[PDB]
């Protein structure tokens, strides 16, 4: 027997409470990453790692550009939640 | 073992539902540039060897009946289940085109008692939205 | 420069809305069990598997056992929450 | 690098806050075996080279205060922080002795921009409360 909300993983754009970016060009920032990271790592890191790196990336590589000063030079850290009881991997 | 079985029949599902028309009643902007996220993801899942069905523009009402049906699909011959979540929100709440709908009320169609054929297996929920409007305006 | 709430890490004893469970003598199972997670593999596993494994042995090994049959055979999934950007290792 | 540095000359403090008795005005019942955890807890954070300080029985306020004061310190020549919360609690909230003090007052002296001496070093909070009155019966 196990718990009913277990095995559940939400992979959040952004913290609690946050906006979230996205750019009319290229897509949110969430994404680009997580397929990006998905393409060169689904064949060799463990799913939470892979996650880990999207973090990364979304925190380190973008910054919001906007002429209103107000949302200019704003950053952005997604939000893993895991409820998952064993590692994964996609292959 | 200390990580779930992928190698069943079928990779499993990915339900990618993509909005970015909203009713003037809602009050919010048009999301420019989700259909580049929607390409992205409906090919890196291919590749991934899901089974993907994009969605565009649902109603709160079409993704609560969508979920549902979802979850009356039989996954036995399937590994796990994912779900993404393309659309604007607050904290515990995404919208449809025609208004908020429960974050909670989508994902318990899932639990392990409500869909039997799911349970043990990963259910992975990816989003893209608001989760409030607070900014973040970095350090170092 | 960085995202403000980047390297945090909330690791839930259990998911949201949700009661937590302990017990009188031996204490809490979450902290029971990630102490043992620790102790065996704080030298060779990367934390996020590590919480993983408390995930399971709490999802596993425990259910409350209570006179009360309202508060009886429950169960529990704990809830990783992480912004961290890197991987870590205690060694 | 895709690890963090915890080749510090320190690995780091460790705080851990012990509550199990409860003001009859909150309407806490007595948390029996949080004892055990705290000692429990403590053993394993020393094997690890964290430099582990106990509280047993704050107020909210204490609470509070402690946690300013902690992140008053500077953390220069530490690679790490983290704070175990033992106690009562609701979603987004955990009790002091005499009284809810919410999750988020605590956590954000840490933030990157307020505890300098920690940018860039990860913060781990381990939090063993209630987060609500609802009941996981279990499934198969
Ligand atoms: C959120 O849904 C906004 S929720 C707002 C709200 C909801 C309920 C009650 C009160 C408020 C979205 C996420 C999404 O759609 O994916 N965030 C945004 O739309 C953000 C925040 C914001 C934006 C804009 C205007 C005001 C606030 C419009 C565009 C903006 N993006 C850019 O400026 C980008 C930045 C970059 O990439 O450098 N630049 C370009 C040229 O596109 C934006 O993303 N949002
Ligand atoms: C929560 O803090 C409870 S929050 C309750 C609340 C708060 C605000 C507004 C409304 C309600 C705690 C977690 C903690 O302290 O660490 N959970 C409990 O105390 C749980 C749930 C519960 C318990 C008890 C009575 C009613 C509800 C008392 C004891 C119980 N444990 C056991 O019965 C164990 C089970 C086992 O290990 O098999 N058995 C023994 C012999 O100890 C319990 O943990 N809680």
């Amino acid at each position: 027997k196990i718990p009913v909300e277990a095995d559940f993983l939400y992979a959040y754009s952004t913290a609690p409470g946050y906006y979230s970016w996205r750019n009319s060009k290229d897509g949110s920032w969430f994404i680009q990453s997580l397929c990006a990271m998905l393409k060169q790592y689904a064949d060799k890191l463990e799913f939470m790692h892979i996650l880990t790196r999207v973090n990364r990336k979304v925190a380190t590589e973008f910054e919001s550009f906007s002429f209103d000063a107000t949302f200019h030079a704003k950053k952005q850290i997604p939000c893993i939640v895991s409820m998952l009881t064993k590692e994964l991997y996609f292959y | 073992d200390n990580s779930y079985k992928m190698d069943y029949p079928e990779m499993g599902l990915c339900i990618i539902i993509n909005n970015k028309n909203f009713h003037k009643s809602t009050g919010m902007t048009s999301r420019s540039g989700t259909d580049v996220d929607a390409a992205n993801l409906r090919e890196t899942f291919r590749n991934l060897k899901y089974e993907v069905r994009n969605k565009n523009d649902l109603t709160r009402e079409e993704i609560v009946e969508l979920m549902r049906d979802v979850s009356k699909e039989d996954h036995s011959k399937r590994s796990s289940f994912v779900c993404v979540l393309l659309s604007h929100g607050e904290e515990g709440i995404i919208f449809g085109t025609n208004g908020p709908v429960d974050l909670k009320k989508i994902t318990n169609f899932f639990r392990g008692d409500r869909c039997r054929s799911l349970t043990g297996k990963p259910k992975l929920f990816i989003i893209q939205a608001c989760r409030g409007t607070e900014l973040d305006c970095g350090i170092e």
